[PDB]
């Protein structure tokens, strides 16, 4: 899809095999923010959002937090606290025509900057002068979308690039998108090194009488450490008590 | 050669549909925005429609909104006008005109400098009929000094228009092709005359070439003095 | 929508006179105005664009001026081949609206018409209808009267006429009057004639023919 | 009509379980004892502003209120969230719906989902494009007005619609009064009981006593004098002063010059006494490299300089 009408896909309730992605070498750009690729396969997420569009190489640097430009300001803006990955690859062999591929558009004028993850597909005539426009193109009255060139003989800065922006919402909640990691059996009343939906630690896992609400996944103590977890396979609440200790 | 050639005009009944074409040559057609402009018989110029350089904006006059559709094929270098739900008042000569080159932060001042030749659209319930071409033979009396008159009568045709030429275009000086008149029969009548030297009437051949494309009628009529 | 008002509607002037046509825009259109010349039954020819820029090939006696809402086309020295209708067009936006148009006539000296009469062709007579034609060639002004007479009986209601526009070279007019009769009525009479009265004629001119000659 | 919001409008700020603790959090909450507009459905379905989040509440006996519409124009020109609950089926759509002149129910889609005696409270807020829906249903025995008391709303729905929502409308079943309040970025002290249920709260900006309670992180204040905040007279309006000058800075003939100088003899131009329109620069896409140091492009248009050197 065109960058002004970037397509969003919702990924939920599936095992996410991120190995293929960072192991494939087709991608020209692969940069992650808030998390590292190596530590991604062993991590769960509440939801994953895949936003996909096409831009040119000059504008690839704008797909990042804290960036400015036509794409960042008027087409697709990422928040300053973005937690996800940006993947891009050159699609000159696919998104270019001998007469110029004019199907990919981008927004050129807008009265204000887009909020993060905002999608504007309005085609209202932009009023750039004092005279009001009555919906008709003309003098100081702009059509807000411009068409990309995209020709096989274009310079690399102007060749097409397909971009995918994976956004992760790490909020502590029931997970549906977990990595390709096999589970093990659970041992109660013993000091173990546990990993519950990507949350790791050391402690004794015991039975509890803490009535978690259907939307609650983790409990916390005053120190903000994990107090209890809900087993992702059997919906019971287990208390986590740090393994015994004391001064010597 | 930079030009616009129109096509598709003809006779249509009210309510039907007709599609006009405009072929562009000698310039990058995809860089310009195009317009349709019509002119009813005996009336002024009327702007009809507008399409952007690549068709992302389209505008129609209120008299044709909802019934007319403008479109372009930049690859075919062509402009089209699909006219549905035609009405009697839609009878007019239609022109296509290329606008200007939309550039960054500039509405083009160079626009509308190249038009088509026009095409005639007639919306009526009447049926086509080819004309009869009768000679208007020069005077048998004439004059000894010169300056006589001969011509052709293009009678009983429908719809407009007919085209009259003399000597395959080689006789243009002194020609007068009169505006057609609508006879009470519903058919048109037109006269075309030319003044020539009287000493030429025995030495020069005169033939009028009447063309009525709506009925596919081409007639070449010899105009000569009468046998006396 | 911005409206264009052209003024005057019609005007007659003389060769060499300066002609001024005004175009008034209901709202500002900057300098996005063009001037067209349209000879009768012809494709409009662009004369001025950008309110004041002369199109290539246009004679330098044409000139445009104005900005915003007031625009004036000026013909410094009117010429015989300038007889046409002139339009202004706005193009500040996609609505390329036109004005109503200004017809430019030319006043010249009086010219008497050359009068010719044409009997109906034998081929047409085979069809059962007779058309007699009276031609008035190169006269001025346009006011002229044609009176058909069939055996000195003045005819009325069975004829139609048509008048050309001003000729681009001599600024004269021409007139074609077609008298229509049935073959039976055509053969019921002998002398067919048209009497032309015009300012350029001191006395009415009559052209006649006898059926059979 | 308006009524007293008393202590309604407190919801669980996140999805973390806490118990037997007083937790201080700042979020968009319904201010305590604020005025909420009272609408009637007897013998009235206007479009209301959404601002920064909307508190909605309704009292039912026959399930007259069945849905909500959120958007800006609600006229098929933009995307508008539509929620309808018909009998046993909850339907959520974000299509560009063509709504009636007066939408009601008789007795380019990017998402679709299909599933007085009763008080049903809701909170609708949009954070970074995420439309968060909170609600709580409880039995009541009161027709005249909102019952007084405290009840926390759990989160239920989070739709990543990415729609700029500024107005909303309700949907009534025609052959049920409702209240509309507004959220503010207030700080609340939430009291979690032994079962992890929120049982009380302190609105830190309600009254000086609430300010004290928040300062001491307790619902009990001992006898004495406490310093809890600072009074500051806030400004009423902004004052913007700049030298009055209409000259445009000649950025055109510096960048778009025909010929440039060699790097060893680099040409320097002095820009002084002109209005600098930096919009063209960062808005033009001819440039391959555009990097700023010491200052940001966005904050450049609103900034003066003694001199500029090019
Ligand atoms: C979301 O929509 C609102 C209104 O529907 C926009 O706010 C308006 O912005 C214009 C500027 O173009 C102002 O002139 C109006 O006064 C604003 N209205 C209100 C009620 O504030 C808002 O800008 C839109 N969001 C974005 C990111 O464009
Ligand atoms: C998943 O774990 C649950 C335990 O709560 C078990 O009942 C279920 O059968 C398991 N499914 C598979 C496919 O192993
Ligand atoms: C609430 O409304 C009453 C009158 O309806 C008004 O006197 C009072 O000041 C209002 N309070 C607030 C906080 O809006
Ligand atoms: C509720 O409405 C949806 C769409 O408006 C419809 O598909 C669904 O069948 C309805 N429910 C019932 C019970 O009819
Ligand atoms: C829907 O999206 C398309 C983009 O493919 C756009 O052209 C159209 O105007 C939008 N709205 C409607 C009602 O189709
Ligand atoms: C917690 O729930 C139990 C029921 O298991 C109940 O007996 C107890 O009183 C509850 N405590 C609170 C503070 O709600
Ligand atoms: C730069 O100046 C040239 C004139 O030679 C002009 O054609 C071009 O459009 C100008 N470019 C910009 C960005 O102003």
């Amino acid at each position: 899809a065109s960058v002004y009408a970037w397509n969003r896909k919702r990924i939920s309730n599936c095992v996410a095999d991120y190995s293929v992605l960072y192991n494939s070498a087709s991608f020209s750009t692969f940069k992650c923010y808030g998390v590292s690729p190596t530590k991604l396969n062993d991590l769960c997420f509440t939801n994953v959002y895949a936003d996909s569009f096409v831009i040119r190489g000059d504008e690839v640097r704008q797909i990042a937090p804290g960036q400015t430009g036509k794409i960042a300001d008027y087409n697709y803006k990422l928040p300053d606290d973005f937690t996800g990955c940006v993947i891009a690859w050159n699609s000159n062999n696919l998104d270019s025509k001998v007469g110029g591929n004019y199907n990919y558009l981008y927004r050129l004028f807008r009265k204000s900057n887009l909020k993060p993850f905002e999608r504007d597909i309005s085609t209202e005539i932009y009023q750039a002068g004092s005279t009001p426009c009555n919906g008709v193109e003309g003098f100081n009255c702009y059509f807000p979308l411009q068409s990309y060139g995209f020709q096989p003989t274009n310079g690399v800065g102007y060749q097409p690039y397909r971009v995918v922006v994976l956004s992760f919402e790490l909020l502590h909640a029931p997970a549906t998108v977990c990595g390709p990691k096999k589970s093990t059996n659970l041992v109660k009343n013993k000091c173990v090194n546990f990993n519950f939906n990507g949350l790791t630690g050391t402690g004794v896992l015991t039975e509890s009488n803490k009535k978690f609400l259907p939307f609650q996944q983790f409990g916390r103590d005053i120190a903000d450490t994990t107090d209890a977890v809900r087993d992702p396979q059997t919906l019971e609440i287990l208390d986590i008590t740090p393994c015994s200790f004391g001064g010597v | 050669e930079v030009q616009l050639v129109e096509s598709g005009g003809g006779l249509v009944k009210p309510g039907e549909s007709l599609r006009l074409s405009c072929a562009a040559s000698g310039f990058t057609f995809s860089d310009y925005y195009m317009t349709w402009i019509r002119q009813a018989p005996g009336k002024g110029l009327e702007w009809v429609s507008y399409i952007r350089s690549s068709g992302h904006t389209i505008y129609y006059a209120d008299s044709v909104k909802g019934r007319f559709t403008i479109s372009r094929d930049n690859a075919k270098n062509s402009l089209y006008l699909q006219m549905n739900s035609l009405r009697v008042e839609d009878t007019a000569v239609y022109y296509c005109a290329r606008g200007g080159v939309l550039r960054f932060l500039e509405w083009p001042l160079n626009a509308f400098d190249i038009w088509g030749q026009g095409t005639m659209v007639t919306v009526s319930s009447a049926s086509t009929k080819g004309p009869s071409v009768f000679p208007l033979a020069p005077s048998s009396k004439s004059t000894s000094g010169g300056t006589a008159a001969l011509g052709c009568l293009v009678k009983d045709y429908f719809p407009e228009p007919v085209t009259v030429s003399w000597n395959s275009g080689a006789l243009t000086s002194g020609v007068h092709t009169f505006p057609a008149v609508l006879q009470s029969s519903g058919l048109y009548s037109l006269s075309s005359v030319v003044t020539v030297p009287s000493s030429s009437l025995g030495t020069q051949t005169y033939i009028c070439n009447v063309n009525h494309k709506p009925s596919n009628t081409k007639v070449d009529k010899k105009v000569e003095p009468k046998s006396c | 929508d911005i409206q264009l008002t052209q003024s005057p509607s019609s005007l007659s002037a003389s060769v060499g006179d300066r002609v001024t046509i005004t175009c008034r825009a209901s709202q500002g259109i900057s300098n996005y105005l063009a001037w067209y010349q349209q000879k009768p039954g012809k494709v409009p020819k662009l004369l001025i664009y950008a309110a004041s820029t002369l199109q290539s090939g246009v004679p330098s006696r044409f000139s445009g001026s104005g900005s915003g809402t007031d625009f004036t086309l000026t013909i410094s020295s009117l010429q015989p081949e300038d007889v046409a209708t002139y339009y202004c067009q706005k193009y500040n936006n996609a609505l390329g609206t036109f004005g109503q148009g200004t017809k430019v006539e030319i006043k010249r000296t009086v010219a008497a018409p050359s009068v010719f009469i044409f009997p109906p062709s034998d081929e047409q007579l085979k069809s059962g209808t007779a058309s007699v034609v009276c031609l008035l060639n190169n006269f001025y002004p346009r006011e002229a009267k044609v009176q058909w007479k069939v055996d000195n009986a003045l005819q009325s209601g069975n004829s139609q006429e048509s008048v050309t526009e001003q000729d681009s070279k001599d600024s004269t007019y021409s007139l074609s009057s077609t008298l229509t009769l049935s073959k039976a009525d055509y053969e019921k009479h002998k002398v067919y004639a048209c009497e032309v009265t015009h300012q350029g004629l001191s006395s009415p001119v009559t052209k006649s023919f006898n059926r059979g000659e | 009509a308006y009524t007293n919001s008393f202590t309604r409008g407190v919801y669980y700020p996140d999805k973390v379980f806490r118990s037997s603790v007083l937790h201080s959090t700042q979020d968009l909450f319904l201010p305590f004892f604020s005025n909420v507009t009272w609408f009637h459905a007897i013998h009235d379905n206007p479009v209301l502003p959404f601002n920064d989040g909307v508190y909605f509440a309704s009292t039912e006996k026959s399930n007259i209120i069945r849905g909500w519409i959120f958007g800006t124009t609600l006229d098929s020109k933009t995307q508008s969230l539509l929620i309808v609950n018909n009998a046993t089926n909850v339907v959520i759509k974000v299509c560009e719906f063509q709504f009636c002149n007066d939408p009601f129910l008789g007795v380019n889609c990017t998402f679709e989902y299909v599933s007085f005696k009763n008080l049903r409270e809701f909170v609708f807020k949009n954070i970074d494009g995420y439309f968060k829906i909170y609600s709580k249903h409880t039995p009541i025995n009161l027709v005249r007005d909102l019952p007084q008391g405290f009840s926390a709303l759990e989160p239920l729905v989070d739709l990543p619609i990415g729609i700029n929502i500024t107005r909303f409308q309700t949907l009534l079943a025609l052959h049920a009064a409702y209240y509309v309040g507004y959220l503010q970025p207030r700080t609340f002290l939430l009291k979690y009981n032994e079962n992890g249920t929120i049982t009380d709260a302190v609105d830190c900006a309600l009254d000086p006593l609430s300010e004290t309670k928040c300062t001491l992180k307790s619902f009990t204040v001992e006898k004495g004098i406490y310093q809890t905040s600072n009074f500051r007279v806030q400004p009423t309006e902004s004052i913007v002063r700049f030298p009055n000058i209409t000259n445009l800075c000649p950025f055109g003939e510096v960048f778009n010059a025909t010929r440039f100088a060699s790097v060893y003899a680099w040409n320097r131009k002095r820009i002084s006494n002109c209005v600098a329109d930096y919009s063209v620069l960062y808005n033009s896409a001819s440039f391959s490299t555009f990097k700023c140091y010491g200052v940001s492009p966005t904050k450049l248009n609103d900034l003066c300089f003694t001199n500029v050197y090019a």
